């Protein structure tokens, strides 16, 4: 049906039902988060606050996942065991990481109920990303005492970051248990993040998939790829801004410097991906808490294996946390080559031309000659175009399916990115 | 950085009295705080950790208590070998900062 | 019995570098962190930093970064600290201290090296 007949029913078929479902899904999680935020302001003993958030986490998990929340609860218990047995050693990170690895593998063998296991990962993952975190923050000395059972449980089951919420370090949660005054910036941040989450949801559901035929007079295999990539990006940004809102509602996600308290828990920066500078900025700004967790607790450890062999292990860990699907695993493996080759090639180009063409906008104290020349703008724009093209290629797998689906979807595109990356690596090794 | 103040900077009591040293923390540490004792010319020794738990091999007269931003060590029935500097040191997270140091002296 | 032997006193010219050594004996060296602490004369203690002997990642105090570097030797179980560009403000005693394990309190202390900077 034509554009007019589409827009005549757009609002009644897309704008109201999508937002209705988006609000019906979270009207209870937001209520529980607000109840926790208000309850943690009565000057209660800390153990009672941790017990309250444990109860809230149980109730929230039960409300989302009917009774399969055991596959999370169990994990939590298991984690604490591996934290209490090796509490004295300096291997806490390694033991907790091996436990998480064994648990996720034993889960991905598709023995236990998979219809609901494959939809709890978004929560289960977080728990893992928390436990391992502590296991290393105690080793390097960034956390003093091994927490008591109630503190650890109230950390894993933090009602703000249990369902969608991002990973937050143990100290960034302890400083939330103390609680901060209900300022106006707090409500402002919560409302802004909720509005942006709803906007990204309604913009991903059916303004994305119907982008180029109707919203554009253009219309193929590349246009569908780009619209699928945009739909996927915004379907993520929904969860991102919603997690940011639920974590700023429960009290967490705030920095303080020179008695200045600011709520700036950023999870996803959409303007660094839709108008990208480089694929490194796309990856590290697709999910900021996870992009910091992986760089700090996986890459920095496996760095002994060599730079590339550590980047690849980091992407393997990221493809294991998200849940192993062949399209997602292929994307998160190709991203390793793409990002590494682009980074090192831009590095060589900047060292040769003495220009500011690094994969990140340099600091003001760089030793480059061409800081703002038109050639620098042209190179940055060409690499941004390559980044948009890599995104439109990779995100084509997430339309709305094992090796056959991926091979077919990438054969319709004639393997454009996997040849552009090879060409860029050849170009890098030739001008070496 | 967490600023730890400690009071008093220097006191003096007879043998067999009861003394209370206080450590006030700028930020809020939940219960993470340790008390070390250092005699004249020797390395310190851990006396109390978690602000109440006594270490292995310390007499039962050292009784530390408190929580939040106000902790206190209580030395009752003072003994001759209990004279020296006492440092409070939080262990809530790096970087750990020590207190000023109360110097218990003879009287 | 746990014993953290330490090097002897050092007298260094201003601007030079020094390298201490804390030899551990009494437990598995790669089991617990090793903190380095500095104490002036008649002053309070200051936490220089720590090193994890299992994986050699370190953790410095921001006031002592770039001035003290930590290294380890697992074969002889010895923890070294190197101070660079010493001034007259670094004449103090330096202790090594094994973390308690569960908590990060300094359970077993060394004996300290007196580092004096003069001409
Ligand atoms: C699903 C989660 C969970 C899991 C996870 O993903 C997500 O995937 C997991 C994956 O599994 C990862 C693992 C991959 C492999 C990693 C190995 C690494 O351990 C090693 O890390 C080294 C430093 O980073 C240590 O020291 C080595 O590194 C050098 C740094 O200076 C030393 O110098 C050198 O010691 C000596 O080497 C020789 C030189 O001449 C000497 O000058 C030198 O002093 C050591 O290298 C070797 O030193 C030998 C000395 O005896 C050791 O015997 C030997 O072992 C070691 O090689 C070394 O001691 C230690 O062992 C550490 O990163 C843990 C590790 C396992 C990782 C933990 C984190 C993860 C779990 C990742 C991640 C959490
Ligand atoms: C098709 C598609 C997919 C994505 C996408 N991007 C990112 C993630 C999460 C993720 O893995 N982050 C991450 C961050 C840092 C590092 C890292 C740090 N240091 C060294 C080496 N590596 C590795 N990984 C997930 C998806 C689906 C984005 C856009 N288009
Ligand atoms: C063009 C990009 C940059 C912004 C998109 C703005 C969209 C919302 C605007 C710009 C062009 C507009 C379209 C222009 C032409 C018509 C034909 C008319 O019979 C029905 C409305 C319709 C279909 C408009 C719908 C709304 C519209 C698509
Ligand atoms: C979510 C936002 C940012 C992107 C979508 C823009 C929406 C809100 C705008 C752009 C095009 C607009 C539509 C354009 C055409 C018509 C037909 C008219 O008879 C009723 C209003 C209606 C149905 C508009 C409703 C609002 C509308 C759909
Ligand atoms: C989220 C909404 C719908 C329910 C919660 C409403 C109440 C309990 C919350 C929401 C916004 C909050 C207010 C926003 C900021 C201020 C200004 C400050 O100088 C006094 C506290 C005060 C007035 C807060 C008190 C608590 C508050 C009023
Ligand atoms: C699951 C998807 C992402 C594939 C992941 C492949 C990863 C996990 C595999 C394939 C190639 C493997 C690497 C091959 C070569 C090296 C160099 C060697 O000195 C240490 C092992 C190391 C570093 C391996 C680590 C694990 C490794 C990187
Ligand atoms: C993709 C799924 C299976 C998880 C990712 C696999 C990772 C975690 C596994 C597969 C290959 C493994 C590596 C194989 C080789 C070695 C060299 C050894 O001296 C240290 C352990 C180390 C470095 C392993 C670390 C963990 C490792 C990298
Ligand atoms: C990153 C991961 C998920 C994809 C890359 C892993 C590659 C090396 C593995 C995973 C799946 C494997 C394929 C699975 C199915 C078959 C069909 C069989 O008759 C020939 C081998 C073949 C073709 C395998 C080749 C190697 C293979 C493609
Ligand atoms: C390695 C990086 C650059 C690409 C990541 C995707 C790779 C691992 C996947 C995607 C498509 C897959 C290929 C699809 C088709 C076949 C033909 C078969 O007869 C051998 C395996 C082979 C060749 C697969 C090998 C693995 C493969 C190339
Ligand atoms: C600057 C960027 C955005 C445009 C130029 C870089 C890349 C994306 C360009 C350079 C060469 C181009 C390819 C040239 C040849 C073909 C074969 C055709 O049957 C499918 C399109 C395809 C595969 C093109 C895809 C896009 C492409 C790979
Ligand atoms: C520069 C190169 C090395 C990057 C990797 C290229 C690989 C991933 C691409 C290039 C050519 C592609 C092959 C082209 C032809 C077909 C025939 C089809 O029936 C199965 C997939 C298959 C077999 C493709 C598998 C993947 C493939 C081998
Ligand atoms: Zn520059």
């Amino acid at each position: 049906f034509s554009r007019q007949e589409f827009f005549q029913q757009l609002l009644q078929g897309c704008l109201l039902p999508t937002a209705q479902q988006g609000l019906d899904q979270i009207w209870l999680l937001l209520a529980i988060c607000l109840a926790c935020r208000l309850l943690w302001r009565l000057g209660l003993p800390s153990y009672l606050k941790h017990a309250s958030t444990v109860a809230g986490g149980f109730f929230s998990l039960y409300h989302f996942f009917q009774l399969h929340m055991v596959w999370v609860v169990l994990l939590s218990l298991l984690c604490y065991l591996v934290l209490f047995l090796c509490r004295h050693s300096s291997h806490r990170g390694v033991f907790l990481s091996v436990t998480i690895l064994i648990y996720l593998l034993m889960g991905e063998m598709h023995m236990v109920d998979t219809v609901t296991w494959h939809k709890m990962r978004g929560a289960q993952m977080i728990v893992a990303m928390k436990a391992v975190s502590l296991g290393f923050d105690l080793d390097r000395g960034e956390v003093g005492t091994v927490p008591s059972p109630v503190e650890f449980m109230g950390y894993l089951y933090f009602v703000g970051t249990i369902v969608f919420g991002p990973w937050i370090s143990f100290h960034s949660y302890l400083q939330a248990v103390q609680g901060r005054p209900l300022s106006c910036r707090w409500l402002q941040k919560v409302a802004r993040s909720l509005a942006l989450a709803l906007l990204c949801l309604v913009l991903s559901t059916c303004v994305g998939p119907y982008l180029f035929p109707y919203f554009i007079p253009l219309n193929a295999r590349w246009l569908r790829a780009y619209e699928s990539a945009v739909s996927f990006h915004f379907s993520n940004y929904f969860v991102g801004f919603l997690s940011e809102a639920t974590a700023t509602l429960a009290g967490a996600g705030f920095t303080e410097e020179k008695d200045h308290l600011e709520w700036d828990l950023t999870v996803s920066k959409p303007l660094n991906v839709e108008l990208p500078r480089s694929m490194v900025e796309v990856v590290t700004s697709w999910n900021l808490p996870m992009s910091y967790w992986l760089n700090n607790y996986v890459f920095k450890n496996a760095l002994r294996l060599g730079t590339f062999s550590a980047v690849l292990v980091t992407y393997a860990a990221s493809a294991l946390l998200h849940g192993f699907s062949f399209h997602l695993a292929a994307v998160l493996l190709s991203l390793a080559f793409i990002t590494y080759v682009e980074h090192v090639l831009r590095k060589r180009l900047a060292r040769i031309l003495s220009a500011c063409v690094l994969s990140k906008r340099c600091p003001p104290d760089c030793s480059h000659q061409h800081r703002l020349g038109l050639g620098v703008r042209a190179l940055n724009l060409l690499f941004g175009a390559l980044a948009i093209f890599h995104l439109a290629y990779l995100g084509s797998l997430f339309d709305v399916y094992g090796m056959a689906y991926t091979v077919h979807k990438w054969s319709e595109l004639s393997w454009a990115s996997h040849w552009v990356t090879f060409g860029c690596w050849i170009f890098y090794r030739l001008i070496g | 950085d967490i600023h730890m103040t400690q009071s008093p900077a220097s006191l003096s009591a007879f043998v067999g009295e009861t003394v209370t040293i206080t450590c006030r923390t700028s930020e809020n540490i939940f219960s993470y705080l340790a008390w070390y004792q250092q005699k004249q010319g020797k390395s310190p020794q851990l006396l109390v950790y978690n602000a109440k738990t006594l270490t292995s091999g310390v007499p039962s007269r050292f009784s530390g208590s408190g929580s939040g931003t106000q902790f206190s060590l209580k030395i009752n029935s003072l003994q001759p070998e209990d004279f020296g500097s006492y440092y409070c040191q939080h262990h809530y997270g790096s970087p750990y900062t020590f207190g000023g140091g109360t110097k218990l002296e003879i009287k | 019995e746990i014993q953290l032997q330490q090097s002897g006193a050092e007298l260094v010219k201003p601007g030079a570098s020094v390298k201490m050594s804390c030899k551990v004996s009494g437990y598995s060296f790669t089991g617990y962190n090793m903190n380095w602490v500095k104490q002036s004369h008649g002053k309070s203690l200051e936490w220089i930093g720590n090193i994890n002997p299992y994986y050699v990642s370190t953790n410095y105090n921001q006031k002592f970064t770039g001035k003290a570097t930590f290294t380890v030797d697992r074969s002889s179980s010895t923890a070294y600290m190197q101070l660079d560009s010493l001034t007259s403000e670094d004449s103090a005693v330096y202790y090594c201290a094994r973390s308690y394990g569960s908590s990060h309190t300094f359970a077993y202390w060394g004996q300290g090296t007196l580092v004096t900077v003069s001409s």
